[PDB]
This record gives C-alpha cells, structure tokens and sequence, in this order.
RNA sequence: GCAGUCAAGCGUUCAUAGCGACAUUGCUUUUUGAUUCUUCGAUGUCGGCUCUUCCUAUCAUACCGAAGCAGAAUUCGGUAAGCGUUGGAUUGUUCACCCACUAAUAGGGAACGUGAGCUGGGUUUAGACCGUCGUGAGACAGGUUAGUUUUACCCUACUGAUGAAUGUUACCGCAAUAGUAAUUGAACUUAGUACGAGAGGAACAGUUCAUUCGGAUAAUUGGUUUUUGCGGCUGUCUGAUCAGGCAUUGCCGCGAAGCUACCAUCCGCUGGAUUAUGGCUGAACGCCUCUAAGUCAGAAUCCAUGCUAGAACGCGGUGAUUUC
RNA sequence: CUCUUAAGGUAGCCAAAUGCCUCGUCAUCUAAUUAGUGACGCGCAUGAAUGGAUUAACGAGAUUCCCACUGUCCCUAUCUA
RNA sequence: GUGAACAGCCUCUAGUUGAUAGAAUAAUGUAGAUAAGGGAAGUCGGCAAAAUAGAUCCGUAACUUCGGGAUAAGGAUUGGC
C-alpha cells in the first residue's frame, strides 16, 4: 500500500544469483580490444595474493590539498613468478559465437601442468600427453598443420599458460592453466610468436609496466550460508520480536502470491567470481632483486616480504605486482591481472607514482621493526645470543 | 560541512550525531551547544545526521547566557572525540567534543577559542582560524 | 617521512601504525600500540613499566 | 479527487504569457455513499516497524519548448517513473501541526501489501473509576486504568545445495537465455564577467571534494577474546613450598589470530541508437513550410559494451582411455 | 420581578480518572510538545459521608521531567554453551 | 572456612556421579557475554539492558499528622605487611 517512507533496495541485483563460483580460478570474459600494430604480448597474467602492506609517497594532484605531500595507502602484494608457453588456440567467429577451431601443444610439458590434468597423480601411470608428443617426433606436420589451419582461419589467437607454483611458497603442486588473448599484431606473428615461446617462459614485466592501470579478476572469499542481514545488509528486526530479528518482516505482499526473485533471502554468502578494475601498479617487483622493498628515498637494502613472512603465505621470491589499494579473493588464491579494457586519462589514472617507502614490520601482530638488523639496534643484545 | 566554506573538507569519521551536546569553545558565553542538525549531511532511511570537526552544525545553547538560549544558531565544530583519519594516515582524535557559535557566513559570534582545533577545521573557515590558539 | 616516538613506551612509530591523542591543553601523545596507548589511559607509569 | 471545451471577464494596454465567470463534455476509484453478489461448520479487525515491487496525475535530478524570460529568481509546458524523495517535538493514530536539514523532502497501488513476519499503544470480552442516562438491572461511540497475540516437519514459491542419465575420464573454452547500477551535491575557477541605471548577478570548459548506493577487502585504526596465550586479584581446597583444583569461562589488565566497521581501506566501464526538441533539403500549393519522400542534431532513455549466472535434455577444442 | 416541580449549586474544586466544543486560552518546559505543570472557568455534564476540599507517610497503581546510565537507536560487529 | 548471617562461594562426613550416545560448529534461534564515538535521536512508553550497591567517617532540603521524610541529596575512605 505504499511503503511509509522510500529507501533504495539491499544489494545489487546485477551479481545475483548469490551462489558459489563453478571454479576457483575466476574467468576473463572480456580482453582488451586488439590492436594489430603493436607487438605481440599477453593481455593478462596469472599470480597469487600474498597479502598486503602500506606505502608512503607524495602525492601529484595539482590543486589538492594533499599535492606535493606525503599519504599512506595500503597496497595488496601479488606473487607473479613467470608463466610457461605450453600451447596456442584458435578462434573463429561463427553466427552462433566464437568457436575454439584447433588448440596446439608444446613437446614437453612441465610436470606442474601434468599434473593440473589428474586427479590422482601419485597412483596414475601419467599417460599425460605422451601420444600427443609423437607428433613432434614425426618430424613436423600434425603440428605444422594445425599450426597453420590457425593461421588460415582463426580471428583470435590465444596462448595457454600455467603458473609455475612450485616456486611459489604454497603446498599446492597442482599447476594453474589459463588461455591469455594474445593482443599483438597479425594473426600469423600471433601463433608464431606462440610457438616460439612453447616451453619457455613469460614474465610480469613484459605484460605490466608501473602506474598502469590493471584489473584483478578473482573469486572472492567464501563465508558460507549467512543470515538476511549480512548477506544483504538488511536492517536487523527489533529486540522484542518472537522468532527472531535477524529476518527480513514481510518477504511479499499478498499479490503476487509467489516470494520473489528480487527479495533478500538467507544463502551462500561469498565464493562469488568479481571483475575489480582500475587498481594502479605501485610495483612491478623483480624476482632476484634483493631491493625488492627499498626506494631511492629509503636505501636500506630489504626485501618485499615482512618479518615473519607474509602471514598464511611466505616470502615473495619472484616478480611481484604490487598494486593499490585492495583485491577481491584471499591469500594462496589464484588471481588474473588483466589490463584494463579502455583508455583511462582520468586524473588519477595518468599519475606517475614513485615511493617513498614500504613498510616492511610484521603482519603476524603489531611490528614495531623494519629489519632484522634495526630490532637488534634498538632491542640491544639479548640473553639469547650469547 | 557548511556554506561559506573556503576550499573542500575531505571526509573523516563522524563523531556527532543529532542529540550530541558539545562543549562550546569559545568567549560567546556559550558552554553547552547540543546539536539538532548537521548541514552538510545526505539523507538515509532512519540515520540520524552526524558532524565531524570542521561541520557546520545547527546547536541551541543549553547551558550559558540566557540571552544566548532557548534558540537555534550555527555552530562550528572545533574538535571531535571520535577518532577519524587523515590522507596522511594518522589516526588522532581529541579529549573532549567542542564547538563555536557562527552565523551562517561563519563569521563566529565568539572573539576567542580557547583549546585546539583540527587544522581540517581551521582550514575550512577562514574566520575560526583567525580566532584560533594552537592548532592540531 | 618521519619515524616518530611512543610518549609511553618508547617505541618506534612508522607512518600509519598507531594513534595520535591531543590532551585538552594543547600536549600532543603518540601511540604506538592499543597497549601503550590503554597503560596511558590507566594512568600507569612508564617508568615503572619494566618493558618501556 | 483530477482534467477538458466555449471565452464574459482578469492581467495598465491587451480573451487565451499566466488566468477564467456562466454553462457544458469528461476521466478516476488512495474519498464517501448507494448496493448486498462472495464469505457467518470463522478470509485474524487500527497504526507502526520491516521489505519488495508496481502506478504516474513529476517534488527533485537529465534534455528541452513558453513567458508580461534583461540578469538573478520564478512560472507554464514536453520527453521522462531512470534515480531519489530524509532527521525530530506532541498524538495509538491514518490524518494533523510544528522544528530542522535537504537536489527534493511528489502522490498512489499491491486483499485500504505485509499479525503461523513483529509489536499490541488503540479498538472490541470478563476487573475498576468518573461524567451523563435509567426507579432498577444496566446503558454510552463519552473520559479513564489493567488486561494470554498459538501451529509449519507438507505442497508450492523464493533463496541457496546435490545429482542419475545420455561410451568413460579429464583440461581448456563458447554463450542462448536471464539479471545489471550507480545517484545527487558543493567549493574553486570562469567572474564580480555576461545582463542591468542600479541593486544585483549567471553559465559552458577546467580543478578539487562530497552525497546516497553498490561490490570487495583487513596493510593500517577500532571492535571482539576459550589463544582460557602472559600477567594480576578474591575466597576455599591440596600440611608448607613449588605447582595447581573448584566459583556453570570466578574476576581484572594486556592480548595475537580470525571475524568485522562510512568506526577501517580500495574499486565502481565504453559505444551505438533514439525521445521531446531544434534544424537541412523539400514538395503538396510556381510562394511558403523540420515533413509528405529524404535527412542533421539530440536525454538521468533504449540496445549493446562491461559486469553476474551458464541451458543440469545448448555447444566447441583438447588430453588419456583398463588385465588376474 | 417571573417561572414549572420542593428547593434553585452554598463552602470548595476544575479541560480534573468528570469538558462536548477541544489539540479550550494564557504562562511555563522544548529547536519544535494533541504530552506535562501553573493558571483562568456561564463548569456540554465539578460540587459536599451519592461525601466536598486538603493531606504527611506508604505504593510491582496511572503520568511528566531532570541527572546518571546504557546496543533502545545511529548500526551494526564479535565471543561461549 | 570467608561473612553481619541457615547469604553466595569452597570444603569433612554421608550420598551421588543419574538423566540416549557419536561426529562436526552453516543460517535462524534459546541462554550467556563485550563493544569505538554519540547517549533515548529508538519506542505507545527507557520495554529490555546498563549504572548504583558492603562497611567507616563526613554532610544531608522542602514538606510534616513532629513520629517522619532519611541510606534523602552530596563526598572521602577500603589491600598487604
Ligand atoms: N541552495 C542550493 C540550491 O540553490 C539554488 O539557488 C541558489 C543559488 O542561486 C545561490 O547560490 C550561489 C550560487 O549560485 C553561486 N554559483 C555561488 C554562490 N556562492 C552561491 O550563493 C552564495 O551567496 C552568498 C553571496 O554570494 C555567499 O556568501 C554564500 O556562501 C553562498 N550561499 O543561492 C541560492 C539559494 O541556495 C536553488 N535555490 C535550489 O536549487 C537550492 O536551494
Ligand atoms: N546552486 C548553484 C547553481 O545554481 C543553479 O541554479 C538553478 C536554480 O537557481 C534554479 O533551479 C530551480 C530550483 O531553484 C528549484 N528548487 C527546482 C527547479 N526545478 C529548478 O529549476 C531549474 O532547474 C530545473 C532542473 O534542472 C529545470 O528543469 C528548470 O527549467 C530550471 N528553471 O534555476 C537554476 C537552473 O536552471 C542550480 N541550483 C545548481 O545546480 C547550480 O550549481
Ligand atoms: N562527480 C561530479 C558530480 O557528480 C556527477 O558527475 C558525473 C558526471 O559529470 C559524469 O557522469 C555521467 C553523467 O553526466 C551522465 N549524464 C550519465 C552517465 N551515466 C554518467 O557517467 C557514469 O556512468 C557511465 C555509464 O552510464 C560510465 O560510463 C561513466 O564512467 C560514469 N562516470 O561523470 C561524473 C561521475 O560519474 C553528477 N552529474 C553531478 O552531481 C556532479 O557533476
Ligand atoms: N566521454 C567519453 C569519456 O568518458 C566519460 O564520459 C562518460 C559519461 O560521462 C558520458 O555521458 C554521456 C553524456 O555526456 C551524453 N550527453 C549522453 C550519453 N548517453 C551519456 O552516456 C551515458 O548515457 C547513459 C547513462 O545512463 C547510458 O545509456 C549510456 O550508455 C552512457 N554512455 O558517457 C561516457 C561513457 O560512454 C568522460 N566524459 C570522459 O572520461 C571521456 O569523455
Ligand atoms: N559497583 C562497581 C562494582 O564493580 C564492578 O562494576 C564496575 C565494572 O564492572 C563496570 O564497568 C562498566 C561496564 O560493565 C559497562 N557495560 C560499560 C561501562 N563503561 C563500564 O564502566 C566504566 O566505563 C568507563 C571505563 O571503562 C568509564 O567511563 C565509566 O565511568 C566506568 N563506570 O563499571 C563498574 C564500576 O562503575 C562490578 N559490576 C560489581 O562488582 C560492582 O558493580
Ligand atoms: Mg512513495
Ligand atoms: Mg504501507
Ligand atoms: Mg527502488
Ligand atoms: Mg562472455
Ligand atoms: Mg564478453
Ligand atoms: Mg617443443
Ligand atoms: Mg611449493
Ligand atoms: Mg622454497
Ligand atoms: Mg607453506
Ligand atoms: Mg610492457
Ligand atoms: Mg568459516
Ligand atoms: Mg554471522
Ligand atoms: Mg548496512
Ligand atoms: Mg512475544
Ligand atoms: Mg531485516
Ligand atoms: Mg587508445
Ligand atoms: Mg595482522
Ligand atoms: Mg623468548
Ligand atoms: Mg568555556
Ligand atoms: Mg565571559
Ligand atoms: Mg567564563
Ligand atoms: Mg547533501
Ligand atoms: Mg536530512
Ligand atoms: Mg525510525
Ligand atoms: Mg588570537
Ligand atoms: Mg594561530
Ligand atoms: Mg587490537
Ligand atoms: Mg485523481
Ligand atoms: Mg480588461
Ligand atoms: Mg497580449
Ligand atoms: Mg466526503
Ligand atoms: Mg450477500
Ligand atoms: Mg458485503
Ligand atoms: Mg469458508
Ligand atoms: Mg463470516
Ligand atoms: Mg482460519
Ligand atoms: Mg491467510
Ligand atoms: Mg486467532
Ligand atoms: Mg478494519
Ligand atoms: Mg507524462
Ligand atoms: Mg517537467
Ligand atoms: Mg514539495
Ligand atoms: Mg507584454
Ligand atoms: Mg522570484
Ligand atoms: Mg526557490
Ligand atoms: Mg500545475
Ligand atoms: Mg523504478
Ligand atoms: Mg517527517
Ligand atoms: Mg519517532
Ligand atoms: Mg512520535
Ligand atoms: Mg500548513
Ligand atoms: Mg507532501
Ligand atoms: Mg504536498
Ligand atoms: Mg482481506
Ligand atoms: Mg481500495
Ligand atoms: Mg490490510
Ligand atoms: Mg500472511
Ligand atoms: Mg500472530
Ligand atoms: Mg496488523
Ligand atoms: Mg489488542
Ligand atoms: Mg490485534
Ligand atoms: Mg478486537
Ligand atoms: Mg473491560
Ligand atoms: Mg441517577
Ligand atoms: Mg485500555
Ligand atoms: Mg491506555
Ligand atoms: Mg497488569
Ligand atoms: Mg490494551
Ligand atoms: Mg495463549
Ligand atoms: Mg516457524
Ligand atoms: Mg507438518
Ligand atoms: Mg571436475
Ligand atoms: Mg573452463
Ligand atoms: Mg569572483
Ligand atoms: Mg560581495
Ligand atoms: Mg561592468
Ligand atoms: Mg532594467
Ligand atoms: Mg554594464
Ligand atoms: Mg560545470
Ligand atoms: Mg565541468
Ligand atoms: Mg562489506
Ligand atoms: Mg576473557
Ligand atoms: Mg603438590
Ligand atoms: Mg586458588
Ligand atoms: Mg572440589
Ligand atoms: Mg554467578
Ligand atoms: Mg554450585
Ligand atoms: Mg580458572
Ligand atoms: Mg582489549
Ligand atoms: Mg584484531
Ligand atoms: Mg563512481
Ligand atoms: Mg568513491
Ligand atoms: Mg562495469
Ligand atoms: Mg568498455
Ligand atoms: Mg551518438
Ligand atoms: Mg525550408
Ligand atoms: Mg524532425
Ligand atoms: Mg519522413
Ligand atoms: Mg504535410
Ligand atoms: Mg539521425
Ligand atoms: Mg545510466
Ligand atoms: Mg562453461
Ligand atoms: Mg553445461
Ligand atoms: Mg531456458
Ligand atoms: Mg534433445
Ligand atoms: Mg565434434
Ligand atoms: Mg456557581
Ligand atoms: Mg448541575
Ligand atoms: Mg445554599
Ligand atoms: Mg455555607
Ligand atoms: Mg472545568
Ligand atoms: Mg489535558
Ligand atoms: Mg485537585
Ligand atoms: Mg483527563
Ligand atoms: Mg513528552
Ligand atoms: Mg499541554
Ligand atoms: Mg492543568
Ligand atoms: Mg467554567
Ligand atoms: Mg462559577
Ligand atoms: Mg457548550
Ligand atoms: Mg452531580
Ligand atoms: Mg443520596
Ligand atoms: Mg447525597
Ligand atoms: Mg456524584
Ligand atoms: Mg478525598
Ligand atoms: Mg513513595
Ligand atoms: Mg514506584
Ligand atoms: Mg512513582
Ligand atoms: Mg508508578
Ligand atoms: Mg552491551
Ligand atoms: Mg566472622
Ligand atoms: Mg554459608
Ligand atoms: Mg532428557
Ligand atoms: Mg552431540
Ligand atoms: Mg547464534
Ligand atoms: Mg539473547
Ligand atoms: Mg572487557
Ligand atoms: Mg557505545
Ligand atoms: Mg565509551
Ligand atoms: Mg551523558
Ligand atoms: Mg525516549
Ligand atoms: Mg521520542
Ligand atoms: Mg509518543
Ligand atoms: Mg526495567
Ligand atoms: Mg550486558
Ligand atoms: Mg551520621
Ligand atoms: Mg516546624
Ligand atoms: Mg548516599
Ligand atoms: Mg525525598
Ligand atoms: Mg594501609
């Protein structure tokens, strides 16, 4: 009969249905328009949330009253050790859509991968792609022809790629396999391009350079069935109510006599698939740099990962994005870092950052130290070491 | 905030809902301001609106000069209790809730603020930092 | 940017970590920690507090 | 309740900028009646709270046309229901009234939405007081006070969760269909400029913020503490010690981790096509005319892009396919 | 002076648990008060053991405000059985 | 034993160890807790909850049937040796 009073509705019904992701790595529905006269690099790159850390710098925005001065901001670390060239796929446009034609693999595939394809890896004889190898060692064709089958027909040319977890601190030996649109020019340079890198190795710096905007597409952290309330952020009911307050009161009106598809109803709360964009690259991090964390402001010589490692993760021993602000999905998750899908002047987006700091102290509870070396200064000699 | 506001108030915490009695910081013979609405404020189903330091309030006077009460002016708040944060990335906060008496321009009814004041505050309007003792 | 120093304990506060109190006369005390800063609020006594 | 038509009259002049008598044609069903078809082997009866969605007779916001539009303000109107439409004092109230903020504080529907959703202040049992009426018992749409708010485990719907079968198993993908989302404000500047005698007093472009909303997230700050992790305290118990037990976690201080907060931080896309409208060329009608043919521009709009799900009877590529 | 029917509301009290009009009017309290209190009273329809007025103390009676207090609320979060 | 105390808390004697049991630890509950800043803005109404609390000293208003009101109000103290 009219609500008394107008309020906007709880939640977004542009991310139903609310229910747990049909897998844990995120998709990439969309990839930056291709343009043929550049070279040919990757439109995205796999990685891992380390967790994060804060970041001094000045900041330029002429006509700010911060310009030219110093903020923190916290920035979310991803680990992003290099990925491996294990195969080429085709794309042909049909009126029903775009259609996979032919997909190529390289000779030999890392174990990491193999493994990605079983179950039970310890107990299967590992029959991996053994026949499929035979066609190199035919001399040529099959591959050859198929590559070219690509050539003659597929519009858009994407390489598969896996994570090489095993440099990565996590348990996880299963290998994360992923299909990057390749966004350089002419099709042909594509799968040429694709097979010349079949067995070896792409890294971060390649695809992402500093300041650039990047979207992180990830699933986000599960919480399993919620409550009304915090799955939709209802008001909660008042205390004297029978029954319970953590409710929604009327769930429909008499007509229509069904409860309806747009009304807050308790569920799976998280493990949902988000596409995040605009995150700015503080960082593009280099592996075997032992100034991982260190500035030309702050010279001491550091690494990116805390005292105490990153909590629930490890050290970052590779390339890593260090990107603004915050990242859907959780620590050890598999996340893709897509480059954005427009051209962004903004403001905002063109600024070049440069930091002055990283903060280096402990996550694990409050660090009052950067480095080992700075606790012993202030600490002084302990009984322990004697 | 306000209007006659001299530049932008970046956002921080709110500390002041309607209801709140502040303390009043300046000579006007004011002590109490009790706040009955907050200018800058948006609209939201059931919020009750709510300054932070630097907002310009509407107050009435519940404890000073009885020429100064059982009426509706301005107000100015000076310092807030409730942490808030700064671009920086301090998080501070004062001991006590405090306010002046403005006029719509924000020309203050007071001649002196005795206390600090937030340079967030300060900066905002120009008349409450002439007046002003140490700052932050 | 500049380290600054826990009024209690003696820490060493970086940018960010910790809060920021200004006493009703002006005297500003840094914190570097919810512990320092609650001992301040009991009123306790840095000098007798063995690990400051 | 809302709106037409005629145009005497109003508006200095001047029917129609804005209005409008006498009449007269209507719509509407959030008014009240009229009626008594449905329900009396029972459809829970006011208001509120909560939440969703629809209507448009538009309060704001986008783009416009008109003015008795100089500017500023205002008023009339078009496309518009896309988006928003608040915080309190008294009252059970709906209603009313006032204070206040605000871009604005528009009106309505959904069994006068919503009681196995609440609440139960009101109304409407049985106790009781008063006033008025009655010889009396008792009465009143009069005032007052106290007065039990039951059941879901079924079906459906909704939310989320599995799954047989389409050789097996596994990996990478497609995208039909459905859903979709961002709103609004201020400051600086333009500019004390335009316009005006003056008093006054804009805007586009540029910059910085903000608001409501939404999605994440936990570096930081805060919250939380069975980490019963360290410490401290009471009483009693173990002869003392050391170390402990019991007081439904005995109590206090700190307390990581995790969870979490506009009480914390980050993020929130791009085109095409249209509406009203203004126009081009241009007939009808040798003139004229945005319009008939043709065509240009053009909105908080539409369709996409982007975002979510992926048809468990939609599909593509690929790997490996059994010996006691 | 009249009048029907015996008299014709005295002392007091009042928008009162009694007032229709009614959210009476004035003052007070509040930023705002159909609330409260103090007044006023041709009082629809107060009023004298059908008891009237007052009243210390008492009250799981009804009502208003103040200080304190607080998750009642802003606006929700976390913990244990 | 602690204490004003047959209080509450722990204990000797004595009696019990009986109340289907195993695994987990979602939502919503029932019961028990804590919350930054504001402090009744919530609501018919502070409903619920929170704050107060023992003892010693100090101080204690109007009104009053002189008996009260009164623990009014307001403050300070509190271990151990
Ligand atoms: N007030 C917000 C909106 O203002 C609109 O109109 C407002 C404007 O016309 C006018 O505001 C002007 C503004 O136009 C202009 N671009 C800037 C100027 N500072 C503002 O007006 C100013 O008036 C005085 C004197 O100049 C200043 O001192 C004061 O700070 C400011 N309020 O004041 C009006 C009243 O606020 C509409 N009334 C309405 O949409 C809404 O009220
Ligand atoms: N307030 C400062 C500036 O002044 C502006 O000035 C506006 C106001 O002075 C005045 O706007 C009025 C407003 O006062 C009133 N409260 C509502 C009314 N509908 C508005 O009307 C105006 O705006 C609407 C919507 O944009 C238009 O459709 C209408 O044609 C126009 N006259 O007219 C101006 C716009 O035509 C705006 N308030 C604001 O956006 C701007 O920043
Ligand atoms: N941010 C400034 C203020 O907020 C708004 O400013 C916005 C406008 O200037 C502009 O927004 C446009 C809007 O003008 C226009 N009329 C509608 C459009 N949807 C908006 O755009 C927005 O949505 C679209 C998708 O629809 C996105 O592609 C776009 O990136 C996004 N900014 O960008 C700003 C932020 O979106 C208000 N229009 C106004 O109150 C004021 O300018
Ligand atoms: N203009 C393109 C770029 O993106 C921005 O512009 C975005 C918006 O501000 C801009 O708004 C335009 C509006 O200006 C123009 N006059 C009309 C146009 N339809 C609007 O755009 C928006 O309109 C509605 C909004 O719901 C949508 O239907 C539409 O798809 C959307 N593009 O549309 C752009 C998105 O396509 C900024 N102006 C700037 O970054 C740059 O110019
Ligand atoms: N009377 C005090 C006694 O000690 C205890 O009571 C003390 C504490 O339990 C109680 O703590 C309350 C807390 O329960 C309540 N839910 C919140 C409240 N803020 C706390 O109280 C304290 O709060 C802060 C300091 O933390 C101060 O601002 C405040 O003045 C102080 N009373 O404060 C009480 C003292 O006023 C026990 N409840 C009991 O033994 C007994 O009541
Ligand atoms: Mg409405
Ligand atoms: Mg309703
Ligand atoms: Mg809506
Ligand atoms: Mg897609
Ligand atoms: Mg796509
Ligand atoms: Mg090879
Ligand atoms: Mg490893
Ligand atoms: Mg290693
Ligand atoms: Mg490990
Ligand atoms: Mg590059
Ligand atoms: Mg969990
Ligand atoms: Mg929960
Ligand atoms: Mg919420
Ligand atoms: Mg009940
Ligand atoms: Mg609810
Ligand atoms: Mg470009
Ligand atoms: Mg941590
Ligand atoms: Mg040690
Ligand atoms: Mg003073
Ligand atoms: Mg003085
Ligand atoms: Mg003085
Ligand atoms: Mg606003
Ligand atoms: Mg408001
Ligand atoms: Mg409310
Ligand atoms: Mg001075
Ligand atoms: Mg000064
Ligand atoms: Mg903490
Ligand atoms: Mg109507
Ligand atoms: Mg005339
Ligand atoms: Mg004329
Ligand atoms: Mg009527
Ligand atoms: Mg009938
Ligand atoms: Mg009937
Ligand atoms: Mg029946
Ligand atoms: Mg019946
Ligand atoms: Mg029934
Ligand atoms: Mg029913
Ligand atoms: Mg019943
Ligand atoms: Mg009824
Ligand atoms: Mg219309
Ligand atoms: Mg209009
Ligand atoms: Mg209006
Ligand atoms: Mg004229
Ligand atoms: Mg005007
Ligand atoms: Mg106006
Ligand atoms: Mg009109
Ligand atoms: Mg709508
Ligand atoms: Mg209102
Ligand atoms: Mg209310
Ligand atoms: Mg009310
Ligand atoms: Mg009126
Ligand atoms: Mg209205
Ligand atoms: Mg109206
Ligand atoms: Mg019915
Ligand atoms: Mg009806
Ligand atoms: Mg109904
Ligand atoms: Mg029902
Ligand atoms: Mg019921
Ligand atoms: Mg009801
Ligand atoms: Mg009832
Ligand atoms: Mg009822
Ligand atoms: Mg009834
Ligand atoms: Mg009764
Ligand atoms: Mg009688
Ligand atoms: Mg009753
Ligand atoms: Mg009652
Ligand atoms: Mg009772
Ligand atoms: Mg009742
Ligand atoms: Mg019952
Ligand atoms: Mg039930
Ligand atoms: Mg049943
Ligand atoms: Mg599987
Ligand atoms: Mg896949
Ligand atoms: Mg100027
Ligand atoms: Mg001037
Ligand atoms: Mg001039
Ligand atoms: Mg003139
Ligand atoms: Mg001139
Ligand atoms: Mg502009
Ligand atoms: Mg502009
Ligand atoms: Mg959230
Ligand atoms: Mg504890
Ligand atoms: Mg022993
Ligand atoms: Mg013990
Ligand atoms: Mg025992
Ligand atoms: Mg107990
Ligand atoms: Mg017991
Ligand atoms: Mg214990
Ligand atoms: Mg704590
Ligand atoms: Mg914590
Ligand atoms: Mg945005
Ligand atoms: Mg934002
Ligand atoms: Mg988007
Ligand atoms: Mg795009
Ligand atoms: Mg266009
Ligand atoms: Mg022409
Ligand atoms: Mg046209
Ligand atoms: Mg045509
Ligand atoms: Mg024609
Ligand atoms: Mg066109
Ligand atoms: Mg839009
Ligand atoms: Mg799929
Ligand atoms: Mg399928
Ligand atoms: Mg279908
Ligand atoms: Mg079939
Ligand atoms: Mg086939
Ligand atoms: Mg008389
Ligand atoms: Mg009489
Ligand atoms: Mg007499
Ligand atoms: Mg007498
Ligand atoms: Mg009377
Ligand atoms: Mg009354
Ligand atoms: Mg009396
Ligand atoms: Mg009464
Ligand atoms: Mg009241
Ligand atoms: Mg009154
Ligand atoms: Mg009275
Ligand atoms: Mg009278
Ligand atoms: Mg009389
Ligand atoms: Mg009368
Ligand atoms: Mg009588
Ligand atoms: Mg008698
Ligand atoms: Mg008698
Ligand atoms: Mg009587
Ligand atoms: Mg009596
Ligand atoms: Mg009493
Ligand atoms: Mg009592
Ligand atoms: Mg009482
Ligand atoms: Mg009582
Ligand atoms: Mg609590
Ligand atoms: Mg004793
Ligand atoms: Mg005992
Ligand atoms: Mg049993
Ligand atoms: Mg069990
Ligand atoms: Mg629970
Ligand atoms: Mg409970
Ligand atoms: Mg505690
Ligand atoms: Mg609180
Ligand atoms: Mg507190
Ligand atoms: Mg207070
Ligand atoms: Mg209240
Ligand atoms: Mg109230
Ligand atoms: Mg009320
Ligand atoms: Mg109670
Ligand atoms: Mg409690
Ligand atoms: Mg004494
Ligand atoms: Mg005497
Ligand atoms: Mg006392
Ligand atoms: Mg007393
Ligand atoms: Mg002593």
């Amino acid at each position: 009969s009219h609500r008394k009073y107008e309020a906007p509705r709880h939640g977004h019904l542009g991310f139903l249905p609310r229910k747990r992701a049909a897998s844990i790595r995120a998709r990439v529905k969309a990839f930056p328009k291709d343009d043929r006269s550049k070279p040919v690099a990757l439109t995205s790159f796999l990685g891992y949330k380390a967790g994060m850390t804060t970041i001094v710098r000045d900041l330029d925005r002429p006509g700010s009253k911060f310009h030219k001065r110093e903020v923190v901001e916290a920035v979310t670390v991803v680990d992003t050790p290099p990925v491996v060239v294990v195969g080429v796929v085709g794309y042909v446009e049909t009126p029903r859509g775009l259609r996979s034609l032919t997909t190529v693999w390289a000779e030999h595939l890392s174990d990491e991968v193999k493994r990605r394809f079983y179950k039970n890896w310890y107990k299967s004889k590992k029959k991996a792609f053994t026949k499929y190898s035979a066609k190199y060692a035919q001399d040529g064709a099959g591959i050859e022809r198929e590559l070219a089958r690509i050539k003659k027909y597929a519009s858009v040319v994407r390489v598969l790629v896996h994570t090489q977890i095993r440099k990565t601190p996590l348990a996880q030996k299963k290998a994360h396999l992923a299909e990057i649109q390749l966004n350089g020019g002419s099709i042909s340079e594509k799968v040429d391009w694709a097979r010349e890198h079949f067995e070896k190795t792409v890294a971060v710096d390649s695809v992402f350079e500093q300041n650039e905007m990047i979207d992180a597409i990830a699933v986000t952290k599960g919480h399993g069935f919620e409550g009304v309330t915090h799955r939709w952020g209802t008001k909660k009911l008042p205390r004297k109510t029978h029954r319970g307050l953590r409710k929604v009161a009327c769930i429909g009106a008499w007509h229509p006599a069904h409860v309806m598809w747009s009304v807050a109803r308790a569920g799976q709360r998280g493990y949902h698939s988000r596409t995040s964009i605009n995150h700015k690259i503080y960082r593009v991090g280099k592996g075997d740099d032992e100034a991982n964390g260190a500035t030309s402001f702050d010279r001491t010589k550091k690494t990116i990962t805390p005292m105490g490692g990153f909590v629930h993760y490890g050290e970052i021993k590779n390339d890593f994005i260090m990107v603004k602000g915050c990242i859907p999905g959780n620590r050890k998750r598999i996340v893709t870092l897509r480059k954005s899908l427009y051209t962004n002047t903004s403001r905002k987006a063109l600024e070049e950052v440069s930091l002055k700091w990283i903060d280096t102290a402990s996550k694990f509870g409050k660090g009052r130290f950067q480095t080992p070396a700075e606790k012993h200064a202030f600490m002084g000699t302990l009984k322990k070491d004697l | 905030s306000g209007n006659g506001a001299q530049g932008t108030k970046f956002r921080i915490s709110l500390g002041l809902p309607v209801g709140a009695i502040m303390n009043c910081a300046d000579n006007s013979g004011a002590r109490n301001l009790y706040i009955i609405a907050v200018k800058g404020s948006g609209s939201r189903l059931n919020r009750l609106p709510a300054a932070s330091l630097g907002d310009m309030v509407m107050a009435t006077v519940k404890k000073g000069k009885p020429e100064l009460r059982k009426k509706v002016m301005p107000a100015i708040v000076v310092r807030q209790a409730k942490s808030w944060r700064r671009r920086d990335g301090v998080f501070l906060y004062f001991e006590d809730n405090a306010g002046v008496i403005a006029n719509p321009k924000g020309e203050m009814k007071g001649s002196a603020i005795t206390g600090p004041v937030g340079k967030e505050c300060a900066d905002l309007w120009p008349r409450v930092a002439s007046n002003s003792g140490v700052v932050v | 940017m500049k380290v600054e120093i826990d009024s209690f304990s003696g820490a060493k506060i970086y940018p960010g970590r910790g809060t920021l109190f200004v006493r009703g006369d002006s005297k500003i005390f840094r914190f570097q920690n919810s512990k320092s800063a609650s001992l301040f609020k009991q009123r306790k006594n840095p000098r007798r507090i063995a690990w400051t």
